[PDB]
């Protein structure tokens, strides 16, 4: 049959150039299209080739080889914004668009000056639970989920303040038990040594 | 615009024979634009079961067209074409010669 | 194999009389009439049985859909054509497309348009552009060839799709396109001269010249045109005038996909 | 100017409920498209339309039906919703298809969830808890969480307000929701967001912090019997004031 094929997931450091691979195996060829899909939108066009060779647009480069029935996108200074799934899509002879399963970029941002802490947020009136953020820790800790039933743990976000041009990694935890507590919240995972526990009371 | 009258040459399928049953064929090419009329004529009649080819396409932009039919030609009978186009002022036949 | 070739036409009438389609495609293999569409009947349809039994009814509905979609650009592109040469009354409007698989393995592609049955915009696909006859067609060229990558697109489907196309048809009706019959060759005179003709023949590609002790004359010899007889095979003829005050060796030569023969007259 | 405009942004339906999907193009386009995306796999084709006058059945046809009601509009028709159909649908549109470099225009998307029973719906519980002074102090920085807890399905808006403004500088919303029984298929989800701002501005007494979750939910029509209150379409929200 005809198929299309491209990376799951490719994860990258900010500033630096990532190459999206998608191979094709269709019952003649028209034309191959790149789409970028944020996360909850609509995907929007990025670049066609139909020819062998390499076009440029922008940051963004689109290679193909029809010999070799691949063809790959070339983003290089990766900023926080490529984050997005890109999906590869070929006409066949009968001008039918088959798509790929899409490549989800993930982009690490180069944290500074990492601060790594768990700190212990101020309980609500309105609420039972206890809520524990994980903070300022360098891109490559790696969160892991809760082993626990009661307890929630998110995975980590990248935090843009504008006005200070200030990014930061964060994964919240929380759970009602009287047992939990931010010093063994994230215990499941790998964190950094020098991370920072203030003192509790 | 330049209107292209048809070119119009009425054969036989095979040599002719008096007694042989035979196919009379009006190619009719060259033209345009596309509309046009044609007609068998025995001995001035119109033929009525008369088939004809699909309109055909020539890479000068120009149409052609078969019209055919199953005949016995004899001595006696006169085969003709008739064909009529916008470029004509009155329709033209030409006789089937052999 | 001998030289093959695959063509699709298109056809548009601005203001057609009642009953006649306004919109006309018609594809060929050789000589071959393959598939048909139009605007009445709004399907597409085979038109030479080795196609309709090697596709099947999801390609017949597919680009039965595209075509739709062609006819409807096509009315629209010949709206604007006859509103910029000012225009009354009723006109046309035609697309030719094609390539060609040569015997030596080498390939040709083309691509144009006509208004009027004349050559409008033709296409040239190795400096990716469009040549314009007049001004009309300049004005389109401007818009067309700002469209760079819809040019490289028929670049490719001439030079490879359209290749792989005709190789698929090719073998599809291979009993048909690919055989030989060889022509029946005879000579005889009329009031004074020597008519040479052939028919029974398959491919249409024939040659037939006269010579006169063994030179060519080309300004001398009426040539026919090679006309299909109706049962698949087709026929031709070559005249030349008699010199009545001196005698000359006149012979008809005819070559046919590969075989040359000679008709001394006595 | 508006592109490609379909509704409903959010549906929930019960299996064997009606439902049709509005898509229109004001960009003069020929050929508009109906397709469903679904974890793991492509865009898969539904209908499509080539020109104005003649639709087409693509690669997943079966339990849907299209009209192009002319050349704008291009509606998608569940007659009978089933399950299977959950997902989220695009519809497209192109210039003219049968050409190679013509590329497509999409929708904001249609996210349908068609479930056996209503009884699984549930709104979220919206709660905010206010920085840690540590931190405070540690970075002269304040970090205020949002949770929205217990909903289905995941049809929510999660929105920060700030002095009764909307803000997104300093916000980070988990991209993807928290299944809170991940083993389970009907799982309830949890969806966590942050804002950061400096300390200075949360120690200011006058500056008041919002965050407001839009649930999709149910409708009038839909029959509710439940002892627990009906899950409509509402929206939850919880507040904090700033701390000097
Ligand atoms: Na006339
Ligand atoms: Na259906």
């Amino acid at each position: 049959g005809q198929n299309i094929d491209q990376p799951t997931e490719m994860t990258a450091t900010e500033g630096a150039i990532v190459q999206i691979n998608c191979t094709y195996q269709t019952s003649g060829f028209n034309g191959l299209f790149w789409y970028q899909q944020h996360a909850g939108e609509a995907p929007t066009f990025l670049s066609y080739n139909v020819l062998d060779g390499l076009e440029e647009k922008g940051r963004f480069s689109s290679f193909l080889s029809r010999s070799k029935g691949y063809s790959y996108l070339l983003l290089k200074e990766l900023q926080m914004k490529d984050s997005a799934s890109y999906l590869c899509a070929v006409k066949d002879s009968n001008y039918q668009l088959i798509w790929g399963a899409g490549t989800k970029l993930i982009i690490k941002p180069d944290i500074q000056n990492p601060d790594p802490a768990v700190y212990q947020l101020r309980d609500s009136k309105s609420s039972d639970k206890s809520v524990c953020l994980f903070t300022d820790f360098d891109s490559q800790t790696n969160v892991s989920q809760s082993k626990d039933s009661d307890v929630y743990i998110t995975d980590k976000c990248v935090l843009d303040m504008r006005s200070m041009d200030f990014k930061s990694n964060s994964a919240v935890a929380w759970s009602n038990k009287s047992d939990f507590a931010c010093a063994n919240a994230f215990n499941n995972s790998i964190i950094p040594e020098d991370t920072f526990f203030p003192s509790p009371e | 615009m330049i209107q292209r009258t048809p070119k119009i040459q009425v054969y036989s399928r095979h040599p002719a024979e008096n007694g042989k049953s035979n196919f009379l064929n009006c190619y009719v090419s060259g033209f345009h634009p596309s509309d046009i009329e044609v007609d068998l004529l025995k001995n001035g009649e119109r033929i009525e079961k008369v088939e004809h080819s699909d309109l055909s396409f020539s890479k000068d932009w120009s149409f052609y067209l078969l019209y055919y039919t199953e005949f016995t030609p004899t001595e006696k009978d006169e085969y003709a074409c008739r064909v009529n186009h916008v470029t004509l002022s009155q329709p033209k036949i030409v006789k089937w010669d052999r | 194999m001998r030289t093959h070739s695959l063509r699709y036409f298109r056809l548009g009438v601005s203001d057609p009389i009642h009953g006649v389609p306004e919109f006309i495609s018609v594809g060929y293999v050789d000589s071959h009439p393959i598939t048909t569409y139009d605007s009445v009947t709004r399907q597409k349809e085979p038109r030479a049985p080795w196609m309709a039994e090697n596709l099947a009814p999801d390609h017949w509905e597919r680009y039965t859909q595209l075509l739709r979609g062609w006819q409807q650009m096509f009315k629209v592109e010949l709206k604007r054509l006859q509103r910029h040469y000012n225009h009354s009354g009723s006109h046309t409007y035609q697309r030719m497309i094609g390539c060609e698989l040569l015997e030596d393995g080498s390939t040709t592609g083309f691509l144009q348009y006509a208004y009027d049955g004349q050559d409008f915009l033709i296409f040239n696909k190795d400096t990716l552009s469009w040549l314009a006859v007049d001004n009309v067609a300049h004005t389109i060229k401007q818009a067309w060839e700002a469209n760079q990558h819809e040019l490289l697109y028929q670049k490719n489907w001439l030079e490879e799709e359209c290749i792989a196309w005709l190789k698929r048809f090719l073998e599809y009706g291979k009993d048909t396109l690919q055989r030989t019959e060889p022509p029946l060759v005879r000579v005889n005179r009329k009031e004074t001269a020597l008519f040479c003709k052939a028919h029974g023949f398959y491919p249409p590609e024939i040659y037939m010249t006269w010579m006169k002790n063994g030179e060519e004359i080309v300004q001398e010899i009426d040539y026919g045109d090679i006309l299909p007889s109706g049962d698949g095979t087709y026929q031709a003829w070559a005249s030349i005038e008699l010199d009545p005050q001196s005698s000359n060796l006149y012979s008809c030569h005819v070559e046919h996909s590969g075989v040359h023969m000679v008709l001394q007259v006595p | 100017n508006a592109g490609v405009t379909q509704t409903p942004k959010f549906q929930v339906l019960k299996t064997g409920q009606s439902m049709t999907l509005q898509c229109a193009q004001d960009m003069n386009h020929n050929s508009m498209y109906w397709y469903r995306q679904d974890p793991g796999m492509g865009l898969r084709l539904i209908y499509y339309s080539a020109s104005e006058g003649t639709t087409d059945k693509g690669e997943v046809p079966n339990g849907y039906n299209v009209s192009r009601l002319n050349k704008r509009e291009f509606s998608l028709r569940l007659e009978s919703a089933a399950p299977s159909q959950t997902s989220v649908y695009f519809c497209a549109s192109s210039v003219w298809t049968g050409e190679g470099s013509g590329e497509l225009f999409f929708g904001e998307g249609s996210r349908l969830t068609v479930l056996e029973d209503l009884k699984n719906v549930f709104p979220p519980e919206v709660a905010v808890f206010e920085p840690s002074e540590a931190e405070i102090s540690h970075t002269q920085k304040a970090t205020l969480v949002c949770l929205a807890t217990g909903f289905y399905p995941d049809h929510v808006e999660l929105s920060w307000w700030v002095n009764g403004k909307e803000v997104h500088s300093g916000v980070c919303t988990d991209p993807q929701p928290l299944k809170e029984q991940p083993a389970l298929n009907d799982s309830r989800y949890a969806l966590s967001s942050r804002l950061r701002v400096s300390a200075t501005f949360w120690q200011n007494p006058r500056n008041h912090f919002r965050c407001q979750v839009q649930f999709y939910g149910l409708s009038e029509n839909d029959e509710w019997t439940q002892d627990r209150a009906k899950p409509v379409t509402q929206i939850v929200s919880a507040e904090a004031w700033g701390r000097a």
